[PDB]
C-alpha cells in the first residue's frame, strides 16, 4: 500500500540523479574518440614511415607500385586504371576545403627585425572549376600580432595563390601592396589535414626566412 | 486513491524511458570503439619497421634480453636459448611458417621489360614442416610475372629453396633443369609480415634483373 | 488487488533503466578508460623518438599544439615554461625509493668477468625543496660473481642523480675507476630500462643490461 | 560527517551486483530466446523432411525420443495418443480467420487467362467442439483478370477444410468444374504456402502460387 | 541518517530476491544449450547428407579423398600420412565407452509371439587391449519387460559380442543359455553418440526380426 | 550508533557480490552461445544441397516467387525479372563472383595416372568484371595436379572458359596451343560455396579423364 509505493519512489529518484550524471558521462565521452585518437597515431606514424618516386610525380596505391607525373595524373579524369584518385576517400572536398583560418607561432630567422610572434593565414576566397579538384585559386589574409612602439599593433596583407592536390602546399603570395610583406607557404602533411607547416619566403630568393606551424581554428 | 497517484508514477517512468533512450541514441551516433584490435595493428605496423645490434647471421632472442645468438643453432629441437623465448608462439607460429602465402607487387624491369612494368607474384608451394619445428621452412614456390597486358600471358617459373629467420629473407631459384630459370629474393624486414622488398634476380650471379615492393596478396 | 496490480509497475521499469544508465556508463569508461590511454600514448612516444627533433637533445619538447623549446634544466624552475604547463602537470615522480632492479647482462667488455647479472638497489632519495628537476640517490651495486678461485660477492654503494625530463638516472661511478651506470627510462612503462655501464667521462658505453624491476 | 561516510558505501554495491544479476538474467535469456528456438525448429523440419518417413503420411510422428505413429484423423482425439502429449500441446490453431492471402501465379497451365494474381479471403471459421483435428473454412477467391474484350473481375466462394496436423487447408472447388485449391503449410513459419490447384477427384496440380499473407 | 541509510536497505533487499531469483535463471539456462541444440541439428543433418566408398572401406577427410580398408585403416597405427584418425576427436574414447544402458521399445514383425514392448540392453564388461580402440569385445544384458499370464515377466538373457569402431555396430549374441534369444543388432548414427539404431535377427538367418530404437539411460 | 550497523551493511553486501561471483563464475562454465553465426552456417549447408522445376538453361528468381527465366537474358543491365531478385546482393555479390578462389580435391584418374590418386588443383586466374555486372565471369584459370609425392613434380596447365549461373557449373578448358591440354567441369551444386564435383575432362570431347571431389581450398 502506501510503504512499498511510497518507498518505490526514494528507489525512482534514485535512477534520476543517476540519468542525470550519466548524460555528464556521456560528454565526456564525446571528447575522448578513440577511432580519433587511433588516426592521430596512424598519421602521426605514417608521417614517419621518404619518397621511393621522384619529385612531383605520383605514387599508386597498393596494388601495383607505379610512378605517374603530376599534371597528367590529376587530369581530372582517371589518370590511372584502377584509379588511386578515383576512390572517394582522397577525392574528398570536404577536409580539404579552404576557408579555414590558420594560426600558429612565427619563430623568425630575423629576416623581419621583429621578436617573435603569431601569424593568422585566413582563407578570404577560392575560384576552381565547379569539380575541379587538382588546383584550388585562392585569395587570403594573413595577419600578424606584433608590437611597435606604443601597444599591440596587427600587419594584415592580402594574398593570392594557389593550393596543390597533389603538392599538398598551399602557396600564398602578396597582392599590390606597398608593404609587399614576404609570401608564406605552407604544407599538408602534418597527417592532420588540419595542421600544416609553414614557412615565410622570398619569391626571388626562395629561401626560408621563418618557421610556422600552423593549426585550424575551430569554427565554432 | 490507489489507483491514482499510479497513473502518473509509471508516467515518470515512461519518461526515463524517453530521456534515456534520446541519450543510447546520441550514444550510436558517437562511433563504436575501433576493434584494441586496431591498435595492436598500429604497434605491429609500427614494431616492423632502427638498427639491431647483430652483424650479420645471429639473431636476437624474442624475449626480454636482447642478446644475440648465431642464427644456425634453431633448433636444437630444445631451447637453444637460455631465455627461452623461441618456445613462445610468436616464433614458432603457423601462419608464419604457413605455407601459400603469396607476396606480389608491380615489378619495373631494369634489365628485360621492354614493357610496361608488370604485375610479379611470388607465392609458396610447398613448406617443410615437422613436427616441432620452432624454425624456418625449406620450401617451394612459384614466381610469375605478366607478359603482357596484351597478350595476357604470363610466365610461371617453379622455384625451390628456404627462409631465413635471421635475414627475414625469402631466397629461392629455379628448381631445376631450365637452366635458365629466375630466381627472386625478398626481404622482410619492415617488421611486417605482409610487406617486403622482393627483387627478382638471375640464380646465377644473384644480381637484380627486376625489383618490386611487395604486399602479400 | 486493485492495489496491487498497480504497485509493481514502478519497480521493473526503474531497473529498465538503471541498465541503460551503466550501460553509457560502460561506452563513456570505454573511450576514457586507462589502459587504451598509455597504450595509445606509448605510440605517441615511438613517433616522438622518430626525426631530428623538435627540441633539443638538452631541450624539452613542451608539447604539443605549438611547440615550444625550453632547457632541460630550465623546467621545473617553479616558474611556468609552458602555456601547456607540462613543467608542472606530469604529477609523478618517477623515482621511489626502495626500489630494487635486476639486470640482465647482453654485452659486457666491461667487467672482467662479465656477470650473469647485477642488481641495483636504491637505499635512500631526496629531492631538493627548490629543486623539482633533479632528485638526488644513493645506490648500493650487488653482484654475485664467481671468480675462477672462490667465489666473490659485492655491494659497491655510489651516489646518483635522475632527471626529471629525461628519466635518465645517473650513477657516479663507486669506483675510482670511472666505470659508471646510466640508464635511460621509457619510465613508468616501463620500469624496465636498458643499463648502459660506461666510462663516466668518455661516455663510451661498454656494457649493456637490461633492467628490471623486481617486485 | 561520521554519519555520512557510512551512509554513501551500501548504495553503489546496491547496484554493483544488481549488474551482474541482470548480466546472467541476459545470457540465459540467449539460450531460451524465442527467435532462436523456431530458427533452430525451423532447421529440425527440413531434416524430418528427409528420408522415407518414420510415420506414414495418412499418419502422424508423435516424436520424438521414441517414436510412435498415430492417424492424421487420430489425434487430436482428445484422448491422448502421446506419452509425449502432441495431441494437446500445440497450444496454437494454425487457422485463424479473416486473413487475407495474396497468390503471386507462376505456373498455369490450369486456367485461359493465367492471372498475375490471385487473391484468398477467409470469410468464416469454425470448429467442431468435439474436432479439434479439423478446422472447417468458407473462403472467397478473388481474380482482377483482363479478357481480351473488358475485364473482368471474380469473387468465387467456397468451403474447405484446415487439417490439424497437415497444416494443409482444401479449398473444395468453387467451380463446379472441381478445380479446387490445395495449399500446405509450413504454417507459422510461413504464412506463405505454395498454392495447388488441382482437378479435385485426380489431384492432378496444374497450377502453382506462392501465397503470401497479406498484413 | 536514519532515513537515507534504513531506506536504502529496501534497495538491498530488493537485490536479495532479485539475485535468488536470478539463481533460477541460471538452472534454466543450463538446460537449454544452444551450443548442444545446433550440434543436434548439425548430425541430424549430416544423416540426412550414402556412401560414395565401398562397403567396409574407410572415407579419409577433408584434405584428400580416398578409400582405405577398414581392417587396415584401424591399424592403431596411423593407416595413413594425415592421419584422419590419429585426431583426437574420433578416437575419443569416452563418449564410445561402454557400461552404457540402452532402452527403447521393440516392435515386432511378429516372429516372437508376444505384443510390442521395451528392451534393455545394458553393457555388462569391455575388454580390449590397453589401447585398444579398433575393436572392444563385450559382454551385456538383454532384458525386456513383457507379460506372460498373470503379471509383468522380465526376460532377460546374457550376450557376449563386439563393438566395431569403424562399423559403427554393436553386435550382441546369445551366450549359452536354453532360452538362445535372438541376436540384438545396434548401428551408432543415429548422429547422436547417445542413440542407436538396433534390431533383432538370427545368426543363421541373418534376417531382420524387429525394430528397436535404442537410447542412453542417464546415468545419475 | 552511526557508525556500527553499516559496519554489517557493506558486509551484506561484501556477501551478495560473493554469492554473485558464485554464479557469474558457475556461468563461464556453461559455454558461450555459438557464433547465430553457427545457424547461419546450417541453414547454408542444408539450403545447398531437391530438384529445382526448370529444365536445363533456366534458373530461378531468387526472391519469393519460385518463377523461372532463361539463364541468358541476365544481364538486361536491367531487371530482367519482375522482382528485382537479382539487385540483391546474393546474386551481384563480390565473393561469388571473387577472383582468385581456389577448388582441390583428390583426383582419382579412371585414365591416366597409373599412379595413386594424387591432388588436383582448379584455382581461377582472373574473371572479367565490369561495373554492374550482377553476372557470371568469364573467366581464366589453371588446373595443376602432381605428378608424384615421389618425383615433387606437378603439371600446371592453363585454361580459359567462363562459369554458368544456370548450371552452377564451372567449365574451364586448355588456353590453347597446347593441342592437347586438358580442361575440368565443376559442379557447384551442392547449394554450397566451398564445395564441387570436379572431373578433369579432354577438351576435346569432354569425356571424364579422372574425377575429383574438391573443396575450397
Amino acid at each position: 500500500l502506501d510503504p512499498r509505493l511510497g518507498a518505490n519512489a526514494f528507489l525512482i529518484i534514485r535512477l534520476d540523479r543517476i540519468i542525470e550524471k550519466l548524460r555528464t558521462k556521456l560528454d565526456e565521452a564525446e571528447k575522448i574518440d578513440p577511432e580519433h585518437f587511433v588516426s592521430e597515431i596512424d598519421a602521426r606514424v605514417t608521417k614517419i614511415e621518404g619518397t621511393h618516386c621522384e619529385k612531383r610525380t605520383f605514387q599508386c596505391g597498393g596494388n601495383e607500385q607505379e610512378c605517374i607525373s603530376d599534371l597528367l595524373v590529376c587530369d581530372g579524369h582517371k589518370d590511372c586504371h584502377n584509379a588511386h584518385d578515383e576512390d572517394p576517400d582522397v577525392c574528398d572536398t570536404s577536409v580539404v576545403k579552404a576557408g579555414n583560418v590558420f594560426s600558429g607561432t612565427s619563430t623568425w630567422h630575423g629576416c623581419l627585425a621583429r621578436e617573435d610572434h603569431v601569424t593568422r593565414i585566413t582563407i578570404t576566397a577560392s575560384k576552381r572549376r565547379k569539380f575541379f579538384t587538382a588546383r584550388i585559386w585562392l585569395r587570403a589574409l594573413v595577419e600578424s600580432e606584433l608590437e611597435r612602439h606604443g601597444e599591440n599593433v596587427t600587419s594584415s596583407f592580402n594574398a593570392k595563390g594557389y593550393y596543390n592536390f597533389a603538392s599538398r602546399r598551399l602557396i600564398l603570395l602578396p597582392t599590390d601592396d606597398h608593404d609587399d610583406h614576404l609570401a608564406v607557404v605552407c604544407s599538408f602533411n602534418r597527417g592532420d589535414n588540419e595542421r600544416a607547416e609553414c614557412h615565410r619566403v622570398t619569391e626571388a630568393t626562395l629561401h626560408q626566412c621563418a618557421d610556422l606551424f600552423v593549426t585550424l581554428e575551430e569554427h565554432d | 486513491r490507489f489507483q491514482y497517484l499510479v497513473k502518473n508514477q509509471n508516467l515518470h517512468i515512461d519518461y526515463l524511458a524517453k530521456k534515456l533512450h534520446d541519450i543510447e541514441e546520441e550514444y550510436n551516433k558517437l562511433t563504436h570503439d575501433v576493434d584494441k584490435k586496431t591498435i595492436r595493428q598500429l604497434k605491429a605496423r609500427i614494431s616492423n619497421l632502427e638498427e639491431h645490434h647483430c652483424d650479420e647471421h645471429e639473431s636476437e632472442c624474442r624475449g626480454d634480453v636482447p642478446e644475440c645468438i648465431h642464427d644456425l643453432l634453431f633448433c636444437d629441437g630444445e631451447k637453444d636459448c637460455r631465455d627461452g623465448s623461441d618456445e613462445d608462439p610468436e616464433t614458432c607460429s603457423l601462419n608464419i611458417t604457413h605455407v601459400g602465402s603469396s607476396y606480389t607487387g608491380l615489378a619495373t624491369w631494369t634489365s628485360c621489360e621492354d614493357l610496361n612494368p608488370d604485375h610479379a607474384i611470388v607465392t609458396i608451394t610447398a613448406a617443410h614442416r615437422k613436427s616441432f619445428f620452432p624454425n624456418r621452412v625449406w620450401l617451394r614456390a612459384t614466381l610469375s610475372y605478366e607478359l603482357d597486358e596484351h597478350d595476357h600471358t604470363v610466365s610461371t617459373t617453379q622455384l625451390r629453396g628456404f627462409y631465413n629467420f635471421g635475414k627475414r629473407e625469402l631466397l629461392l631459384a629455379p628448381l631445376k633443369g631450365q637452366s635458365e630459370g629466375y630466381g627472386v629474393i625478398c626481404d622482410f624486414n619492415l617488421g611486417d609480415d605482409d610487406h617486403a622488398d622482393c627483387k627478382i634476380v638471375v640464380p646465377s650471379s644473384l644480381f637484380v634483373c627486376a625489383h618490386f615492393n611487395a604486399q602479400r596478396y | 488487488q486493485s492495489h496491487d496490480e498497480i504497485i509493481d509497475k514502478l519497480i521493473e521499469r526503474t531497473n529498465k533503466i538503471t541498465t541503460s544508465i551503466s550501460h553509457v556508463e560502460s561506452l563513456l569508461d570505454d573511450r576514457l578508460d586507462p589502459k587504451r590511454i598509455r597504450k595509445a600514448g606509448s605510440l605517441r612516444h615511438r613517433v616522438e623518438e622518430l626525426e631530428d627533433p623538435s627540441c633539443d637533445e638538452h631541450e624539452h619538447q613542451c608539447g604539443g599544439d605549438d611547440p615550444q623549446c625550453i632547457s632541460k634544466l630550465f623546467v621545473c624552475d617553479g616558474h611556468n615554461d609552458c602555456r601547456n604547463g607540462e613543467d608542472e602537470k606530469d604529477c609523478t615522480l618517477p623515482t621511489k625509493a626502495g626500489d630494487k632492479f635486476i639486470g640482465d647482462v647482453c654485452f659486457d667488455h666491461c667487467t672482467k668477468r662479465r656477470p650473469e647479472h647485477m642488481t641495483l638497489a636504491f637505499e635512500s632519495s631526496s629531492i631538493a625543496a627548490f629543486f623539482t628537476p633533479i632528485a638526488d640517490l644513493h645506490v648500493h651495486i650487488e653482484i654475485e660473481s664467481e671468480t675462477d678461485e672462490d667465489e666473490s660477492e659485492v655491494s659497491m654503494p655510489a651516489d646518483g642523480e635522475y632527471s626529471f625530463a629525461d628519466h635518465r638516472l645517473t650513477i657516479h661511478p663507486p669506483e675510482e675507476d670511472g666505470l659508471g651506470l646510466v640508464g635511460e627510462f621509457d619510465g613508468y612503462n616501463f620500469d624496465r630500462f636498458v643499463g648502459h655501464i660506461v666510462h663516466e667521462l668518455s661516455e663510451e658505453v661498454c656494457a649493456e643490461f637490461i633492467f628490471h624491476r623486481k617486485k
